[PDB]
């Protein structure tokens, strides 16, 4: 499976964050639900009794 | 639209048609003159300063 990976690599901008000699990235997905009818599965109902 | 799972609804396909209007409001302002204002202003007598 890794050999499969392909070969040519884009440059693309995003924000990270450090969190203890560890970067990660963050993001929010609001471009993809924008307008339509499917809702985001980031947004969540929780019960308690 | 955002492509759904297997067993799930479907979304349909959507055309939305608005329309829109204008509005309108005028203004005005009146100034005034006096009789002796426009007799000087229109003639004039034997010369004098």
């Amino acid at each position: 499976l890794s050999q499969a990976g392909a070969h040519s690599l884009t440059p693309l901008s995003m924000d990270v964050i450090r969190l203890g000699e560890k970067t990660v990235i963050m993001e929010n997905l609001r471009r993809v639900y924008k307008n339509t009818d499917t809702k985001d599965p980031l947004e969540r109902n929780v019960d308690l009794t | 639209r955002v492509a759904s799972g297997a067993g799930l609804p479907t979304s349909r396909q959507t055309t939305i048609m608005v329309t829109k209007y204008s509005e309108k409001s005028p203004i005005t302002i009146p100034f005034e003159l006096s009789a002796a204002c426009l007799t000087y202003l229109r003639e004039t007598f034997e010369g004098t300063i």
